[PDB]
């Protein structure tokens, strides 16, 4: 729909693009009234750049509630810190109360493989394409919530080397060998290597394994989705 | 107008993520300031935890040597010996005369603790 | 058209000389130190406070010192912008001295019952284009019941640089530029006030005499 | 604020017109003036004290809106306005401080 | 420097109090201690509340009452009139 | 220039040593209509009503005599994570001087 | 995920990330060592990792 209202004073928020998500109608019995046609929606906010956020805005009307939405995330305006607006830094395998998040970091040109409202909320976001398993159960808000969580908990690559001090050495297959520094320190530089200790203890998912080995098999498993 | 995200982290990383991206279009003027002369320890939230198992805090009980000298006094002899004031800095009462003498006399005597407390009661005495 | 003002004041370390506005020999007279016991404080407050004589909790004063003058040079550097400070009290102890410090000072307070989010509905309940207070100072973060006071929420969310002398109960974490130490004996209290008069006081006198400088040309 | 003078203007722009086109020409004529010519060429046939046609003061019939405490560049004028209702607290402050000091020496409205 | 804390034993500090009967050796026939406890109007043992031992010495305490009470050695519906001076051990409610 | 612990060690509430049972004197800021705002320097405050010897005396600005009993008074309960504190003390009187 | 310790362990690539290969000569390989006793912590390691890509 159209974007959020200006402020008082002015904040153009035009620039920012509003996209409903999911629509519940709530019947709640009252003392004489009856069921009362509530309805709670769940509408997030952003053009992209990092600026974003989601909001909720219960009322027994639509366009009243879709305003009050609009207006709360205005007034919630999340951040994520980025790396190349295409892809996130790194995985993130979170437990959110119910619902599981197991996302792997992919190129450009792979495809948008996750959840219709997660391909929503990363193109308002700015992510383009990035594989995300959408495990657990399918809850709508408990899962919105958690990705949240997770993508303002995240270790940036700067503030990372800045922590540690070793550059960032990557072996790119696209590329040549040619090593090319991503990040380096703000001052110090750890001339220690880190503590090359083998066959550590990273608790890799059994997803992992099928989709290396190419054992995962089912009727559902890889196959051709829809365009745009 | 701005956002109000306080279970998030910090104010800092916010308003400075806000001003980057265009959303704050005036830059507030304690950026600045607050840039100049930060704080030692920047405001994070912290779910306010409990220490459920065997986790203790660094906090310990502090001691000093007049200490066991105070105690020993206060076992032999009653109470205070007189209206003490504490309105003035390092008041001298009798019991931190007594603890002066002792200092005076142990350390700086070496000998032995009865004899000391002896003298030291006497010299109140005096 | 004076863009020295974002330039001059951040440069020297205690451009107003905070530093010596208060001393660590007047800090300690006051015995700010002390602290309550340990079942009373707080998890995150065991970092600021040092040790304990018989269950009651030391605090170092050379922390509490930096604390401090990072809070005047901040408060004064805002003062130089023309800045509103708020003043939050609650224990009825020393109302009327918060009261008329307030009143000596170039700001605004307001150390009485706080109604359910004045700040945050300020559109509504306040005027719609009211200057909203840019600092805020606790004199004492623990109202008549145990129980954090709001000002931390809304300051958290309005971002607001937020000051006060935070106790062995609150949440420090929450606040911008804590202060540990005593809440509650007298002469401390009339200490920190005097400080931050004499510091609002100074600050205004040297962006008085920056000003002129500037007009000098 | 502008609406309360833009009122006591038309009210004062009334009194004009009422003392000189009518009769009465003193423009100091009193409210027993006003009554009579309510009574007789505005026979309302009401009884309401308030639905009657009544043309005073406008500061006395009307709610007055407070204007802005302050002009340009904010910063409140008042160093209680956050407290809400600046004039009780500052009553309050005022017997609180002479309470106060009366101490260290040793009807109603509506 | 030389003010520092010091690793000391808690001075300041009073050892932990005692019973009424802690560094004793309790028998099933001292009659009179066994009795001591207990009510004239219904022979009832008084608790720990009111008399104040700990664990193990209450239990033998009671222990012992009740030997005395099987074998012989003490009324066990009423007290020992025989051994009536006692002092005022327990907190007794009744009477004042 | 003495470091912060040096003063620490030789500190009235830390040369007194230990609190319980003492004979230290105290003085009034604030007179309330029965109550005595009793102060004697430190952490928390005392209060006590008028006593039977110098009754209308105790004025504003006399002098006390208290015996510290706990500075703090707190205590934890049952059914709370904190302890129920009173921040204040309330020790026994005596007379002036 | 997976419910054990070292997945990497038991991953068939880090299997086949070897190198060594036995000639056609050696038939049977033993092998032993006490766990409880750390001053075998090469053996421990050996038996414990390098046995799945032997
Ligand atoms: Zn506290
Ligand atoms: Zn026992």
């Amino acid at each position: 729909l159209g974007p959020p209202d200006p402020g008082p004073c002015g904040e153009t928020y035009e620039d920012f693009d509003t996209r409903i998500l999911e629509v519940r109608n709530v019947f709640t019995m009252t003392a004489k009234e009856g069921r009362k046609k509530s309805i709670r929606v769940l509408v997030a906010v952003g053009n992209g750049k990092g600026a974003a956020g989601f909001s909720i805005g219960k009322a027994t009307d639509r366009m009243d509630a879709f305003r009050k939405a609009k207006n709360r995330a205005v007034h919630h305006l999340h951040y994520i810190e980025r790396y190349e607006d295409h892809t996130i830094f790194h995985d993130i395998s979170l437990r959110f109360k119910r619902t599981h998040i197991k996302m792997k970091k992919q190129p450009k040109g792979y495809g948008l493989r996750c959840h219709r409202a997660i391909i929503t909320i990363c193109r308002l976001i700015g992510i383009k394409d990035m594989y995300a398993k959408v495990s657990g159960s399918i809850n709508m808000l408990s899962l919105t919530q958690g990705l949240f969580r997770g993508l303002s908990r995240q270790e940036t690559h700067q503030q990372l080397a800045d922590k540690k001090g070793l550059h960032v050495v990557e072996i790119r297959e696209e590329c040549g060998p040619l090593p090319i520094v991503v990040a380096s320190p703000r001052g110090p530089l750890r001339k220690d290597p880190e503590p090359e200790d083998e066959v550590p203890d990273v608790k890799l998912d059994w997803e992992d394994v099928k989709t290396a080995q190419g054992m995962k098999r089912s009727v559902w498993s890889n196959l051709k989705r829809a365009a745009t | 107008a701005g956002s109000r995200l306080e279970t998030v982290g910090s104010i800092f990383s916010r308003t400075r993520d806000l001003v980057r991206a265009g959303v704050l279009k005036e830059k507030p003027l304690w950026f600045d300031v607050y840039d100049a002369f930060p704080p030692l320890r920047e405001p994070v939230f912290q779910r306010p935890r409990v220490r459920y198992g065997k986790a203790k805090a660094p906090i310990q009980d502090i001691w000093y040597h007049e200490d066991r000298i105070r105690a020993k006094f206060y076992s032999v002899y009653g109470s205070g010996q007189r209206a003490f004031d504490l309105f003035n800095p390092n008041f001298k009462s009798t019991c931190q005369r007594f603890v002066e003498k002792y200092t005076e006399l142990q350390k700086l005597g070496e000998t032995d603790e009865e004899k000391l407390f002896v003298e030291t009661g006497k010299a109140l005495l005096a | 058209f004076n863009d020295k003002i974002l330039n001059e004041p951040l440069k020297h370390s205690d451009f107003f000389n905070v530093k010596e506005l208060f001393s660590v020999r007047s800090l300690f007279d006051a015995r700010v130190h002390l602290g309550h016991k340990a079942g009373c404080r707080h998890r995150f407050m065991e970092p600021y406070i040092f040790g304990s004589r018989l269950d009651h909790d030391i605090i170092d004063l050379e922390q509490t010192a930096t604390h401090l003058q990072l809070a005047l040079n901040f408060t004064a550097h805002m003062a130089y912008r023309k800045g509103i400070i708020l003043f939050i009290s609650r224990n009825r102890q020393f109302s009327y001295l918060i009261e008329n410090m307030a009143r000596d000072c170039g700001e605004y307070a307001h150390t009485r019952y706080f109604r359910g989010g004045m700040l945050t509905n300020a559109r509504l309940l306040f005027g719609p284009t009211v200057r909203l207070p840019d600092l805020i100072i606790f004199l004492h973060t623990l109202n008549n019941i145990f129980e954090p006071h709001v000002a931390v929420r809304d300051a958290a969310k309005m971002n607001i640089p937020t000051v006060g002398i935070v106790d062995t109960n609150c949440n420090p974490c929450l606040i911008t530029y804590p202060v540990p130490g005593n809440d509650d004996s007298p002469l401390a209290v009339h200490l920190y006030c005097r400080l931050f008069q004499t510091a609002i006081t100074r600050a205004k006198e040297k962006r008085q005499q920056v000003e002129a400088l500037y007009r000098l040309q | 604020e502008d609406f309360i003078k833009k009122q006591i203007e038309e009210f004062n722009i009334g009194k004009r017109h009422l003392a000189n086109m009518m009769g009465e020409d003193p423009e100091t004529f009193t409210q027993e003036d006003i009554d009579r010519a309510i009574a007789y060429l505005f026979p309302s046939g009401l009884f309401e004290k308030r639905a009657r046609p009544v043309m005073k003061h406008p500061e006395q019939i009307f709610p007055r809106q407070r204007a802005i405490q302050w002009g340009e560049d904010g910063r409140p004028f008042h160093y209680l306005f956050y407290t809400g209702k600046q004039s009780y607290y500052s009553l309050m402050h005022d017997v609180y401080g002479m309470l106060l000091n009366l101490e260290k020496h040793q009807r109603w409205l509506i | 420097n030389e003010d520092l804390p010091i690793s000391m034993e808690n001075p300041y500090k009073e050892p932990l109090k005692k019973c009424i009967l802690c560094g004793k050796h309790v028998d099933y026939k001292n009659v009179q201690l066994l009795s001591q406890f207990v009510s004239p109007f219904t022979g009832c043992i008084y608790g720990r509340h009111i008399t104040g031992l700990c664990g193990k010495k209450q239990k033998e305490i009671t222990k012992a009452i009740k030997r005395a009470q099987i074998m012989g050695f003490m009324p066990v519906t009423y007290k020992d009139p025989a051994y009536l001076k006692d002092p005022k051990v327990c907190n007794i409610r009744y009477r004042e | 220039v003495e470091s912060f612990a040096s003063m620490l060690r030789h500190s009235p509430l830390t040369q007194m040593g230990p609190a319980k049972d003492k004979l230290v004197i105290g003085r009034i800021f604030h007179i309330v209509e029965n109550d005595l705002y009793i102060d004697f320097g430190g952490k928390f405050h005392c209060v006590c009503r008028r006593p039977e010897v110098d009754g209308e005396k105790y004025q504003k600005g006399t002098r006390v005599r208290l015996r510290l009993l706990d500075l703090e008074l707190t205590s934890r309960f049952l059914g709370a994570t904190t302890d129920t504190t009173v921040l204040e003390a309330n020790a026994v009187l005596l007379g002036i001087q | 995920p997976m419910k054990g310790r070292f997945p990497i362990r038991r991953t068939l690539q880090y299997l086949s990330q070897g190198n060594v290969v036995f000639k056609d000569s050696v038939k049977v390989m033993t092998v032993n060592y006490n766990t409880h006793g750390e001053l075998g912590e090469g053996a421990r390691k050996f038996v414990f990792f390098n046995i799945p890509q032997i």
